């Protein structure tokens, strides 16, 4: 239940690494989680994050709405490279997904 | 029972505000003037004589 | 006036406070400055002295604002710039 | 069909004379109030 | 003293001083003040219009040239309503046009109601253009009243009804100055609970983004922001008034009563142009109608199709591409709808149709849905 490598994986991971530059989130310093739609159970989500990384998502974001309302950009050499970007936010709504799913099976019976 | 407003500190808050209740009215006299284009009253400005005769 | 009468009288009260207004005098003002001059200087403001002097270093002036801690409900610059002056004067 | 035709390319060009003044003002008005957004400068500290 | 306490004022304050509002909002934004000022331009003019027009079928296309030749000013008064409801329009397809774009519709309720003040203008607009009694006047008054008539069943005592009578004529003249009066009020208390429900959550921003860590007052700001862009609407619909009065205006309600005769080709007003061609495009009289009515209708399905993880389309190059040409694909029946109905001109109006509806229906879901993937979320 293992080994492969691929040429086409690269490819893949090309045309992600495409797209995630042509999105240009990472223009603004965010960061793919940073953009997530604020549904409630990514409220909940945010709401578990620990200090620092709650910390960090605000100043991010900031930082954005900032440059948003300049229209301007960060400089190249500090955009968010694809591959060094986290995905923080990602394992506490993927639990809060399963908890409510969970609820939602005990509300069938 | 006015009598409340009726001392010395009501009589120099009165003063200090006449300067500008006087200037007001120069504000409000002058706009109204000038609005309806006051025949009258500015039949007397040197320029403004838009009005010939 | 008179709260300032009290505070500079209150104020050098013993060797320490009058040592500390001789020595930091002599560096600012260049004298001593006696117990009486500042008298007649109190005594010299009236209503008039107060509304001028004040108007001078408040009226219509851009303040420098200091915020540390939960100040999110700080009041925007420009919104703070405008109370520095009356549209009523 | 258009008696009016005169009087309204005068006024016209007026509209055109006056908004080519308040639209240079009003927008300095703007950007006069926005300044302090537009120049201010963020930095984070966290411990 | 305090905005904050007094009943009134603290309305006021909420709404329009204190109010927190995205510090990175855009002149896409600009358009819903826009439109308050377009509601009360239509009603200033629209009222002293009142004050001399005169709603029987005889007088009513002689009163307006009493207005434009002999009332003072009526002629710039006149011109004001007319390009104001242009205007009006235009601010409609930006708003509602920045509300796709930016996911502004996953605010239901205010996305809900302003559809509802989509309807109730298009509304107030049909009924005003009928006023005049002029040939484009009564026969477009002919047309879209009709459409009624393709309704099942009660189709035609429908159109009789709101005809009161067996065709357009002085009853329906008289009523449409009636509703066309009432609407505008109606509309402004819709358009009060609109701002009342985006309150609730206050405003979106091009991010998509909440903009809760940045927050800015809506007074300096916005205050003067909304100045400008007034400033900018009065431009753009003086320049109309005052040096191309009729330009969007067809030169066909500048002669009267015709119930005996269609001219040759009717046009509609120019905002109608895209749903005209929608409806003309399919040869069916009951699918046309209901082609018609789901080419704006559709707006209220728009929030069950969002499937992007994101909000705005600021970080979704595929479905930008989709958006301008859901706009491209407009301006195109735009065109079409404001040519004869002959050779090139019915396949492209029949491709364009199933565009609109394909790209809404099918083409921006499947977009979001690989924009997502390709993300990895
Ligand atoms: C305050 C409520 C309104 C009143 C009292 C009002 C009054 C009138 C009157 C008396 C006419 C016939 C005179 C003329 O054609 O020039 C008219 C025509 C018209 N109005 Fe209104 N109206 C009101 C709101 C609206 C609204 C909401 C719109 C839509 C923006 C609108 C757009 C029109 C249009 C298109 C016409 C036909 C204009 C033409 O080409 O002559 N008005 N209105
Ligand atoms: C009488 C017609 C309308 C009026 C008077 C009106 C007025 C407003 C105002 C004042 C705003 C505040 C900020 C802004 O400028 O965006 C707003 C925002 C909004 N309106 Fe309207 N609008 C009208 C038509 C519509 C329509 C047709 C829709 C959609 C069918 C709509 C849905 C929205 C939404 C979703 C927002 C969200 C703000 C955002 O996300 O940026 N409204 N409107
Ligand atoms: C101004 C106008 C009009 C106004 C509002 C409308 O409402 C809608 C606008 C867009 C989409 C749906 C309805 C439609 C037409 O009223 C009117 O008589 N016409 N003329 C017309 C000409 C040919 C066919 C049908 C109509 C309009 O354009």
């Amino acid at each position: 239940g293992r080994p492969a490598v691929s040429a086409s994986s690269r490819w893949l991971e090309g045309i992600r690494k495409w797209y995630y530059n042509a999105a240009g989130f990472n223009k603004l310093g965010l960061m793919r989680d940073d953009t997530i739609h604020e549904n409630d159970d990514v409220k909940e989500a945010i709401r578990r994050l620990p200090e620092n990384l709650y910390d960090d998502r605000v100043f991010r974001i900031k930082r954005a709405l900032d440059l948003s309302m300049r229209q301007q950009i960060l400089p190249k050499e500090q955009w968010t490279k694809y591959e060094e970007d986290k995905s923080y936010l990602e394992p506490y709504l993927k639990e809060v997904i399963r908890e409510r799913k969970e609820r939602e099976e005990w509300a069938k019976k | 029972m006015l009598t409340r407003f009726l001392g010395p500190r009501y009589r120099q808050l009165a003063r200090n505000w006449v300067p500008t209740a006087q200037l007001w009215g120069a504000v409000g006299a002058v706009g109204l003037v000038w609005a309806t284009d006051w025949r009258l009253i500015l039949d007397w400005v040197p320029y403004i004589n838009g009005k010939f005769k | 006036k008179n709260l300032l009468r009290n505070a500079l009288v209150s104020h050098l009260d013993g060797t320490t406070p009058v040592c500390e207004d001789i020595g930091r005098s002599l560096l600012t003002y260049g004298r001593r400055i006696p117990l009486a001059e500042w008298e007649s200087r109190i005594a010299e403001v009236d209503a008039r002295v107060v509304r001028e002097v004040c108007s001078k270093y408040f009226y219509d002036q851009c303040p420098a604002v200091a915020g540390f801690g939960p100040i999110e409900q700080l009041p925007d610059y420009n919104r703070i710039r405008s109370g520095m002056f009356w549209l009523r004067f | 069909a258009e008696p009016e035709h005169d009087h309204r390319k005068r006024m016209g060009l007026k509209m055109l004379l006056m908004m080519g003044l308040l639209l240079p003002l009003v927008y300095a008005m703007k950007r006069h109030k926005w300044s302090v957004l537009k120049s201010r400068k963020l930095a984070y500290r966290p411990p | 003293n305090i905005r904050k306490s007094h009943p009134l004022m603290k309305i006021v304050n909420n709404a329009f001083i204190d109010l927190p509002a995205p510090s990175n909002i855009s002149s896409w934004w600009n358009f819903g003040s826009l439109l308050g000022i377009c509601l009360i331009l239509q009603i200033l003019t629209g009222l002293f219009l009142a004050m001399h027009y005169t709603s029987d079928t005889t007088t009513a296309f002689s009163s307006v040239t009493h207005i434009c030749r002999d009332v003072n000013y009526g002629w710039i008064i006149r011109y004001m309503h007319a390009n104001g409801a242009s205007m009006f329009f235009i601010c409609l397809y930006m708003h509602v046009g920045r509300g796709l774009y930016y996911g502004s519709y996953t605010f239901l309720e205010t996305w809900n109601i302003g559809v509802i003040l989509l309807l109730t203008v298009m509304a107030t607009a049909f009924m005003g253009y009928v006023l005049p009694w002029g040939q484009m006047s009564f026969w477009g008054a002919t047309v879209i009243t009709n459409l009624l008539s393709a309704i099942p069943y009660i189709g035609t005592n429908l159109v009789e009804w709101i005809w009161g009578g067996f065709s357009v004529d002085k009853a329906t003249l008289t009523r449409f100055f009636a509703f066309h009066f009432i609407l505008p009020f109606i509309i402004m208390a819709i358009a009060m609970v609109h701002l009342l429900f985006l309150h609730e959550t206050g405003s979106n921003n091009p991010t998509g983004i909440s903009s809760d860590v940045d927050k800015i007052p809506f007074h300096p700001y916005y205050t003067i922001k909304d100045i400008l862009g007034a400033l900018l609407l009065i431009l753009a619909l003086m320049l109309l008034v005052l040096f191309a009065p009729d330009l969007l205006g067809d030169p066909d309600n500048y002669t009267p009563a015709n119930p005996l005769n269609t001219p040759p080709h009717i046009k509609p007003e120019w905002y109608f142009l895209f749903a005209y061609a929608i409806l003309r495009s399919i040869p069916n009289k009951l699918g046309g109608v209901l082609a018609l009515a789901f080419s704006i209708l559709i707006l209220a399905l728009i929030p069950l199709l969002h499937t992007s993880k994101q909000r705005s389309m600021m970080f979704r190059p595929l479905s930008q591409c989709l958006f301008w040409a859901l706009v491209a694909d407009l301006l195109t029946l735009t065109w079409i709808g404001g040519q004869p109905v002959e050779h090139p001109y019915i396949t492209i109006g029949q491709l364009a149709s199933v565009l609109y509806f394909l790209l809404i229906l099918v083409l921006m879901p499947t977009a979001g849905t690989i924009e997502n993937k390709l993300l990895k979320w």
